[PDB]
């Protein structure tokens, strides 16, 4: 929450939105 | 935390997301 945006993100949806912001690393 | 815990419940950043990545 460092940002003052936020968006609701769970189970594989939060994780897939980690790997989107990463630039699909390797997911 | 607040990235991963909170965010389901609140949200979190993507920006904040890069950490975890």
């Amino acid at each position: 929450r460092a940002a003052p945006y936020g968006v609701r993100l769970c189970g594989r949806e939060f994780i897939r939105a980690v790997i989107f912001t990463c630039g699909g690393s390797r997911w | 935390q607040d990235l991963q815990t909170l965010c389901c419940t609140d949200g979190c950043s993507m920006t904040d997301l890069s950490a975890l990545c």
